[PDB]
């Protein structure tokens, strides 16, 4: 019916796809290096609402750079040095029964993306820049300072059909309309600086284009809601003698 | 929400504490206390608000509401709907010292 | 044909194969000091086939072993100093300097006519696994190098010919074989579908997904 989730903001919704069968958990579940778990960080930081138009190709948001300007979480990234967090991502779209379309909501860990021109470098403002849904494009990209952005190769050169390895959920408008992906913390170092490294990239890819018939709303609003869970940081105080 | 039975969308009913200024953007509003009211799965959103006092400018709370998705309808449905609003005195109130109304004049 | 079962698809015996990775020559006497010894940063992104296999995983943890096959052509027995500089060691910039005499660089001394030289480098790194892919920057101003970290770095192998006061005018050729051991892998990743254009970048040019056929209904 409606299992109203409350944290400090409320989100009414009504499966959970765990990243690899591992829930987010503190590093303490395992002086010299004390840690400081911040337990006030979690709450639903709802991002902007993209419009799924008929002629659209796809969208991606780099994490944790999407939440770099979002409240307390944003502040802690500036203050503290080392930090680790897991995320509960709720991607919900709202559409009628006269709208037809398919989406692949996929969380890709560590996606390095090649430049548009082979053997050229691009700025950090070409991948992420606060909360923005960067848009994949049809055909090639010939703008030198941009990412490759060819939808069929997913901007990584891997083939778009094979992205089903990663924890993914399909939002087929015919039946369901919600995707919950609980991504745990995956890195090769216990905790890392949250500016240098973009941990994972969320991609929403329309596999079937929207057809809306006639005299109906021409866009389907896709909203992304991210709640950072079990976020730990580093202590800022001295140890005892 | 009193409207068509085929409309869907989301709203951000946001509450500002007594001292706080009303938010000027949806982004500002979202940082505070907010309820994402889904018009599709619910059609009534009940908000019990505390710290309601006489205050005889003034410190007063604010309830604002913002578009989040817009209204989406299928073919053959009106392009307008409305929202009605209700008010009550909740569980208990306390009133002290009689006074005449400043409405109907003698 | 019959069914049965498998155990040739385990990660350890998939990625664990001896494969040539570098071949170079050097002459003991010439006018170029560059060509009087061999340098070789260890990496597994030079042999295209080997690269593609390893890149189906994101994190890898292994301890390699390196075997050298050295031949020489023009009289007496000839010896080779096969030094290993580990990360953050001193590197020789010329043949004969104090960097060759460093005692913290494991150095084999192998003379010809004997079974090939070999040593097994352990798991060096201060991380908890090498990372094939890195989606970050070298600094937090984010203006540095892209897709490069120093925690996946491996040392260099420097080979020189141990010679007397005046060398011979011999020339030698080395071949290096490389084989992971006790491999563990974490996080799988889709196979490559483009031809590599750089040995360190992930740069590519778009290519069609699959080959075409006459008609959807037509199958022969």
């Amino acid at each position: 019916r409606s299992i109203t989730l409350g944290n400090s903001t409320i989100t009414t919704q009504e499966n959970v796809v765990v990243g690899y069968g591992r829930w987010p958990t503190y590093l303490r579940d395992d002086e010299d290096q004390p840690t400081q778990p911040d337990v006030a960080t979690c709450r639903f930081y709802t991002l902007d609402s993209i419009k799924w138009e008929k002629g659209s190709v796809g969208w991606w948001w780099k994490f944790p750079e999407a939440l770099s300007d979002m409240g307390l979480f944003g502040q802690n990234m500036q203050y503290h040095y080392l930090g680790r967090a897991g995320y509960t991502i709720h991607v919900q779209c709202n559409a009628s029964k006269f709208h037809q379309g398919c989406l692949l909501v996929v969380c890709v860990p560590e996606a390095e993306m090649g430049g548009a021109v082979v053997g050229q470098a691009f700025s950090a403002t070409a991948m992420a820049n606060g909360d923005k849904a960067y848009e994949f494009t049809s055909a090639t990209q010939s703008d030198q300072t941009k990412v490759q952005t060819a939808i069929h190769n997913a901007g990584m050169g891997v083939g778009v059909g094979n992205l089903t390895i990663y924890p993914h959920q399909w939002i087929n408008l015919r039946t369901n309309n919600s995707a919950t992906i609980v991504m745990p913390y995956i890195n090769s170092v216990p905790m890392d600086n949250m500016f240098r490294h973009y941990n994972f990239t969320l991609m929403v890819i329309p596999f079937v284009k929207l057809d809306y018939a006639d005299t109906a709303s021409t866009y389907v609003p896709i909203t992304v809601t991210v709640a950072p869970m079990c976020a730990e940081y580093n202590g800022l105080r001295l140890a005892q003698a | 929400f009193c409207g068509s039975a085929m409309a869907t969308g989301k709203f951000l009913i946001a509450y500002s504490p007594p001292g706080a200024n009303p938010p000027k953007t949806r982004k500002d509003a979202m940082l505070g206390t907010h309820i994402i009211w889904d018009i599709g799965l619910q059609s009534s959103c009940v908000l019990c608000v505390p710290w309601i006092s006489q205050t005889h400018y003034t410190s007063a709370g604010y309830v604002t509401c913002w578009y989040q998705t817009g209204m989406i309808v299928p073919p053959g449905t009106p392009n307008s709907s409305s929202i009605m609003c209700f008010a009550s005195a909740c569980n208990d109130f306390s009133v002290r010292m009689l006074r005449d109304t400043p409405f109907i004049s003698q | 044909k019959n069914y049965h079962s498998r155990s040739e698809s385990t990660v350890e015996n998939f990625l664990g194969r001896s494969a040539c990775v570098y071949m170079e020559e050097y002459k003991t006497t010439d006018n170029d000091v560059n060509k009087k010894f061999v340098a070789w940063p260890i990496n597994t992104k030079q042999m295209v086939q080997m690269r593609r296999k390893l890149e189906m995983f994101t994190y890898l943890r292994f301890d390699m072993e390196v075997t050298f096959v050295i031949t020489s052509r023009q009289m007496p027995v000839l010896t080779h100093q096969i030094m290993y500089v580990p990360p953050g060691g001193p590197i020789p910039a010329k043949v004969d300097d104090y960097a060759w005499q460093t005692s913290t660089n494991p150095s084999i001394f192998w003379t010809e006519g004997n079974a090939p030289a070999r040593m097994s480098i352990p798991f060096i790194s201060i991380g908890n696994a090498y990372s094939n892919f890195y989606d970050g920057w070298s600094n937090f101003d984010q203006r540095g190098s892209y897709g490069y970290n120093t925690l996946n770095n491996l040392g260099h192998i420097y080979v020189r010919h141990v010679s007397g006061s005046s060398p011979h005018p011999i020339t030698s050729t080395i071949r290096v074989y490389f084989k992971p051991k006790h491999t563990r892998a974490w996080v799988p990743r889709p196979p490559r579908l483009c031809q590599y254009k750089k040995a360190f970048s992930v740069d590519f040019t778009p290519t069609p997904i699959t080959d075409t056929r006459k008609d959807i209904n037509t199958v022969t």
